């Protein structure tokens, strides 16, 4: 009933500040302007709830003198998100308070929506999550087509769902299938033009100054032309029919059982509860009236907020990612150094991809290879990506031609004149990189960054081939560069702080997320992803079915199963690394403990199946595409003789990387867990539901318990059953 | 305690789903016609001694809603004390109705019971009733819902049955069904459907294709008519059976059960009830059993249920003269035969649902009466009837000729 | 002579139809909650020994379609061998499930069986499943279809029950339901409904009006919504009961059963099955019976069914300590009390569906468990449970405390 959180006396010093300004024109149109004084963004917090409660109360009390309502904002954005610092603290015992809070939020929006008067949202900037939910409660939405504006319900990306009516209202507007697929399941963000196209927005204006007037103009016309239906949503009219039908409709009842199966297919059986909950709230809500549907929505929301996955994802994709983008790993007291011309050495898949993202961000790129034929095929990588983006309509023919025009393919070292940023992406060989850098370090500018994209070779050693080692640094990209969002910045022993900042600022400019890693063998990404594939190859050697291995990888939440990923990493490079590691150990006076996967690698080398690059690996490769698992794999390794439970296989892969991440944190390879979590998620594909390979430890949840203590118990379980490599470090004990 | 006997077991012919002869016939009328055939065969029977009418029905909605068994009692003018209950255990509903009627007589608290089933799939299609396991995403996402066809393909993939293997069984069913019809085996148990004026509507199983050939079956395309055509279920099945890499879709319309319309009635009673009403026992219910297996593979429920009904009756496979398993999918029968080493000449000896059709709620009582008639014709002694069911269930029954 | 025992009998609270607490709760969830409560009471129960799950359900469509019993077995994660069958015998479905479970145990072919019912009438309204007896004009015209309320009014007319008479019974039911709740009679049997977060949804029977006065009952109008509001049914009834000039419409929403949501579960097994699982038997199923009377007056089936179960168990009225008849309509209980001369202090002693509601498929199993507790709370010996049924049927059960 009440629009407020409390109905009893509290501490007067605990009264939240006021965030909503009230204004009623002589025509009786009330303009609600949201302006939270505690920050630059209107956010759904305790202050908003109390402020909207007072306003909605006043709307009802003054309903005789009020003809319409306009909901506007005073910030650069409209209304963006919720109070994550408070949501991440909701324990399971707080599920009652969580339920009540979202019920109160929706009780306010339901009153606004059923006022008997037109309510218009003047959306001036981003309307994300709770902001769009506020707008969806209005009867008409007007957005200002302005740079940076986004609209959507991205709650699922933090492990939540739109609990302020976003599920219920989008299903009422678009139907179960379209609401779930297009808006809810993936939290897609829409530019205002696309938002109007799908129905999230009804009108557009050029600038923000036209919004409130256009809103009041629409209120004036709606009352004149449609007085019986003014301020009445489609679902509150007799004769409402849900688009696509209700669950009882014969047409939708035919395909409805395939909705959870298609979801399992998309998620590959990963344990991500949020999309399942959105689908349940969506369908269950379409069976009952709006208010009953809204309350079901609140229960699923409280189920997610109090769960562990939402806490993992809020920690990673909100807190950890904000700290990284704020320059947590960027050295302090360093200024800016804009970049004029980028020089990329190598037109392979890596160097061509680096040139594409560099030219897409507006930089002039010189793409050098050994021959002009090769450099030209390197620019063809960008041409094929632009051609596929023109036929889909995501870029103009004008901006595409200007993108390609910034890519100048060459085979001459002299074309690197005026380059202030070098990104070398040639073969993994130290004396080659020493040679390649020596032939350009004099042609490029004196203050040019000398970056090397390497996966294995140490940076400090590579720097002995240039004169200015202060500006030599490792800039590790990930294939395919156009779709992989991390850049691993590797600091050699002579690398300066200024160089760290310039590559840091470069990474943000091209739209990628940086981490800073100290020089070490395998750095962070390569070292940790190695423990992942090696754990799977060991399973193959032990006799586990290859199909079970790949399912375990997919059902753990990885983007690619480990045998498939091994072919792309090339078993010969895996062997070269194992040989390198053994050489350093046996020469320091010690004894090398080989990983059980090294035998499986060598057996595939002997059988002439070193990976995809040479046409045969754990998979058969026909017509350039992948074509099933090699049928001889089962007889080579006696597949089926060992049948461990699937969860053991899943855990062995997750724990191998979590434990290795802790070693990197202990050794100083990484300086912050934020880098470890985002580095594992965005760099090597650690499953997002874990929040990262470091969050996986503190947020672990199994049948034995929760948290670091339960992680250690399970690691000790795996160690006693599969090998001492699963024993936990002292830092966890 | 009280022994339960089969006194009559009759069925309608099975009309086909497309341009079928029974499409104009209300499913209630199919049952009433069988009730009237029983009266014709026993005019002086005191119907007040009939204490219940148990009809299996998988889609109890529409023409089949509102307790169709009670509708059959009232519409046919049967005594109002004869009750009437509908039940749904999916594919075994017909045989579960008979098994429940048999267990009612054993308890001593019922004397004479009509059991059977009705399913007009051309009028009430499978799935019309809805259900949580399919239309509630929380339940669906967790129980790993999969349609029956993909379980059958998965069985063929694991056990190693090829497309030619399952098509070879399909041809065998068509041949044995045509031989049984030509030999007059079904003459006295298939009751022709007639209209209000006595004009003939259907007198044979019109789904049969007796001129089936191996080449014709090889030209058929894998199944794509219902939930199977929709995506996802293959991946969901392999998430459960993670050691299987690829599912071999070998099942088509020619080696799967046919969608048909039909009904069946069985009269079950104690020795005293038959002696009082002048009825001759045709067979005796020796034992019934229920078990199950994994709900994703789903269709492998018959093997444990048969093993439990044999153990319960103190018998072995060698003591059974006729095996009757419902031909939902060819791979289900081939798996049942392989696992128990059933001899080919004892398995579905008069054809099955691939040739004649599988009218869900009525099938169990049709294939039961089929065995009562074949034991008498062969002068054999024991027969075992079982059906796989959706969700992973299973029902088996042993009858002995009397 | 395998004897059948009741080991557990539980039920949800009953949520009302208008703005009910259970309207957001799927009926499948109502059954699963009661399965989880049985686990809480017997955490070391070998669920593999549970051989069937029989649920009564009168409108098996939508949320209640697709063999909801099987859905409860899979959604609760019970063994796939536990089966699951839905049945529909109208209002008696819940008790017919329990009686069928008893008869299966007596036969010796089932050891431990779950039985009960579920009906979410606010989500799946009565009549949702269609049906020939109501929707096919040929059959409707012949069986003289009439809604139950009109049969109830006719019973009041023929027997001479005034409007004040049925209102006096309605008041008594409200008073005895309030006394039973206040006295804690239902504390251990009514299992509160909670959401996925553990938050409370319902812990009491919302339909009760414990402040009911005989003056407020008199202010109510005979205002049934649905078929009774449409025309013709009065004339159809009097064409059969032709010695009656006019039907006195005495029944209202205050002296007729409530439309509510609810579920009930009963665990039934043999002595050996219970002893093998550390279970204490609470009551013994002494006898069950079915009969019926004319379907136009409809709700007179209880008297021959109660008569039949008494003669079957070798007992009379004076041998029975408690009589529990479902309060579908006040006149039915008064007719039943008059015919058998049931003492007032033995009849529906804890109130009935007029106060607490009548969740069709489940009611027979709720009032069954209600008498199990009241026999134990009074240390009484025998109880007789019976329900009238739509279409003129009747089911009765006699239990004995152990
Ligand atoms: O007792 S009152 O002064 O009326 C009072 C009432 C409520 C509040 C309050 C509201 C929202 C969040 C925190 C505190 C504070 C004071
Ligand atoms: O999921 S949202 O609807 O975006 C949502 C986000 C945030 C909140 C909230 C958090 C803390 C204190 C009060 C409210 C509520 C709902
Ligand atoms: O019990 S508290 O920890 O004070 C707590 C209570 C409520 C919430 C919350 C509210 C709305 C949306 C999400 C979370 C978070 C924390
Ligand atoms: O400089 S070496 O010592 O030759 C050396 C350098 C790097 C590695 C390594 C690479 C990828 C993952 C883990 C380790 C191993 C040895
Ligand atoms: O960064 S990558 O080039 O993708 C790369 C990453 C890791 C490895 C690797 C390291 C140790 C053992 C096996 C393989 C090899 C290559
Ligand atoms: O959605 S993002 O966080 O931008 C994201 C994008 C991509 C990846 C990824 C994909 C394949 C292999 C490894 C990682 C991970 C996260
Ligand atoms: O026989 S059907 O009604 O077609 C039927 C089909 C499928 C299922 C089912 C399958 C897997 C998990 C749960 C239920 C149950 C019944
Ligand atoms: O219990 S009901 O489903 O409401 C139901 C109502 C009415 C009838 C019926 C009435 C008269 C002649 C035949 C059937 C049967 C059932």
């Amino acid at each position: 009933s009440s629009h407020h959180h409390h109905h009893h006396s509290q501490d007067p010093n605990s009264m939240p500040d006021n965030t909503i300004q009230w204004d009623k024109d002589a025509d009786g149109i009330v303009t609600l302007t949201m302006d939270d004084p505690s920050g630059s963004t209107n956010v759904m917090n305790e202050a908003y709830i109390e402020s909207m409660g007072k306003a909605v109360d006043r709307l009802v009390a003054e309903k005789d003198s009020i003809t319409g309502v306009v909901v506007a904002s005073a910030k650069k954005t409209f209304f963006a998100g919720g109070d994550v610092k408070t949501m991440i603290q909701a324990r399971p015992e707080d599920a009652g308070d969580v339920f009540n809070t979202v019920e109160t939020i929706k009780r306010q929006l339901r009153t606004l929506e059923t006022l008997g008067k037109p309510v218009v949202a003047a959306i001036n900037g981003a309307a994300l999550g709770g902001g769009l939910e506020i707008a969806l409660a209005c009867h008409h939405r007007i957005a200002a087509d302005v740079k940076g504006s986004q609209l959507g319900l991205p709650e699922v990306t933090l492990g939540l769902l739109p609990g302020g009516g976003g599920v219920t209202r989008t299903v009422r507007m678009f139907g179960i299938q379209n609401a779930f697929v297009s808006v809810l399941a993936q939290g897609t963000r829409f530019k205002p033009a696309k938002a109007k196209e799908i129905g999230l927005v009804d009108e557009l204006v050029a600038t923000v100054e036209e919004l409130v007037p256009a809103a009041k103009a629409w209120i004036k016309e709606e009352l004149k032309a449609n007085p019986d239906g003014a301020g009445v949503q489609p679902w509150d009219k007799k004769g409402y029919k849900m688009p696509g039908g209700t669950p009882s409709s014969p047409g939708l009842a035919a395909i409805l059982p395939s909705f959870p199966s298609n979801l399992r297919k998309q998620l590959k059986g990963a344990p991500m509860p949020a999309p399942r909950a959105i689908l349940a709230a969506a369908v269950e809500g379409a069976q009952v009236d709006f208010d009953t549907a809204s309350r079901i929505e609140s229960r699923y929301f409280a189920s997610l907020v109090t769960g562990q996955v939402a806490k993992n994802m809020m920690q990673a994709f909100f807190f950890d990612l904000q700290a990284i983008n704020a320059g947590g790993s960027r050295p302090e007291g360093i200024g800016k150094t804009p970049i004029k011309r980028i020089g990329v050495l190598g037109a392979g898949m890596m160097g061509a991809g680096i040139a594409y993202v560099s030219a897409k961000a507006g930089y002039e790129v010189v793409l050098k290879d050994v021959s002009l034929e090769a450099a030209a095929k390197g620019k063809g990588y960008s041409e094929k990506l632009e051609a596929k983006a023109l036929e889909r309509g995501r870029t103009t023919q004008e901006r595409s031609d200007a993108l390609l025009a910034r890519i100048t393919p060459t085979a001459d070292a002299a074309d690197f004149k005026g380059v202030d940023f070098v990104i070398e992406a040639v073969f993994e060989n130290q004396e080659l990189k020493h040679k390649v850098f020596g032939e350009i370090e004099d042609i490029v500018e004196p203050n040019a960054i000398l970056g090397s994209n390497t996966s294995t070779l140490p940076i400090t050693g590579l720097a002995t081939g240039v004169k200015r080692q202060e500006d030599f640094i490792g800039i590790h990209f990930f294939s395919p560069v156009d779709k992989m969002p991390l850049v691993e910045i590797i600091k050699g022993e002579k690398t300066s702080d200024e160089a760290l900042a310039r590559v840091f600022d470069y990474t943000l400019a091209i739209g990628k997320t940086p981490i800073v890693v100290n020089d070490s063998r395998g750095f962070f990404t390569s070292r940790v992803i190695g423990t992942f594939v090696n754990e799977a190859l060991a399973m193959l050697g032990e006799g586990v079915e290859p199909a079970s291995i790949e399912q375990a990888g997919s059902q753990a939440g990885y983007p690619a199963p480990p045998l498939q990923l091994s072919d792309e990493l090339n078993l010969e490079l895996m062997h070269k690394i194992a040989v390198a590691t053994r050489k350093g150990v046996e020469d320091a006076g010690g004894t090398y403990q080989p990983h059980p996967a090294e035998a499986v690698v060598e057996k595939m080398i002997e059988l002439g199946r070193s990976g995809r690059l040479k046409g045969a690996g754990f998979y058969e490769y026909a017509d350039g595409k992948r074509s099933g698992l090699w049928p001889g794999l089962r007889e080579t390794f006696k597949s089926g003789s060992s049948q461990p439970p699937l969860q053991d296989m899943i855990d062995r892969m997750l724990f191998a990387e979590a434990l290795e991440t802790q070693k990197c944190l202990d050794e100083g390879v990484l300086t912050s867990t934020a880098d470890a979590n985002i580095g594992s998620i965005m760099g090597i594909g650690f499953p997002p539901w874990t929040g990262g390979s470091a969050q996986f430890i503190v947020g672990y949840s199994g049948p034995a318990g929760t948290g670091k203590a339960a992680f250690v118990a399970r690691a000790r379980e795996l160690a006693a059953a599969y090998g001492d490599r699963f024993l936990p470090p002292e830092s966890l004990l | 305690s009280e022994e339960a006997f089969i006194y009559e077991a009759i069925r309608t012919p099975r009309g086909k789903q497309k341009n079928g002869s029974l499409h104009e016939v209300k499913p209630l009328s199919l049952v009433v016609g069988l009730i009237d055939e029983l009266r014709k065969r026993h005019p002086d029977l005191d119907e007040n001694l009939i204490s219940d009418v148990i009809l299996g029905c998988v889609s109890p909605v529409g023409d089949q809603g509102g307790d169709i068994a009670r509708a059959a009692v009232l519409a046919s003018g049967m005594p109002v004390t004869s009750g009437g209950v509908q039940l749904n255990r999916f594919c075994a509903s017909g045989l579960e109705a008979v098994n429940t009627a048999a267990q009612k007589v054993r308890s001593g608290w019922d004397d004479l019971v009509l059991a059977g089933g009705v399913e007009s799939m051309s009028r009430v299609p499978m799935g019309s009733d809805g259900g949580a396991m399919g239309l509630d995403p929380a339940t669906n996402y967790d129980v790993m819902f999969v349609p029956q066809s993909i379980g059958a393909d998965l069985i063929a993939t694991i056990e190693g049955f090829s497309r030619e293997d399952v098509d070879a069984y399909a041809l065998r069913s068509q041949q044995k069904a045509a031989e049984a019809w030509s030999g007059g085996y079904f003459a006295k148990s298939v009751v022709p459907v007639r209209d209000q004026n006595g004009l003939l509507i259907l007198d044979h199983d019109e789904h049969m294709r007796p001129d089936t050939t191996k080449e014709g079956l090889a030209k058929l395309k894998p199944a794509f008519e219902g939930l199977a055509a929709l995506g996802g279920f293959d991946d969901v099945a392999l998430q459960k059976y993670h050691w299987v890499e690829k599912i071999n879709h070998v099942h088509t319309g020619g080696n799967s059960s046919g969608i048909v319309d039909g009904a069946a009635l069985v009269m079950i009673g104690s020795a005293a009830a038959g002696k009082l009403q002048g009825l001759t026992p045709r067979a005796r219910i020796v034992a019934t059993a229920t078990s199950g297996a994994d709900p994703v593979i789903m269709l492998t429920g018959p093997t444990p249920a048969t093993r439990k009904v044999l153990d319960r009756a103190g018998l072995t496979v060698d003591d059974i003269d006729l095996f009757e398993l419902n031909e939902a999918f060819a791979s289900v029968v081939l798996k049942f035969q392989k696992d128990l080493n059933i001899p080919d000449e004892k398995l579905n000896v008069n054809g099955g649902a691939i040739a004649m059709g599988h009218p869900l709620g009525a099938t169990g009582a049709m294939i039961l009466g089929t065995m009562v008639d074949e034991l008498e014709r062969r002068n054999a002694r024991r027969a075992l009837i079982t059906l796989c069911i959706g969700g992973g269930m299973g029902v088996a029954t042993i009858i002995e000729r009397v």
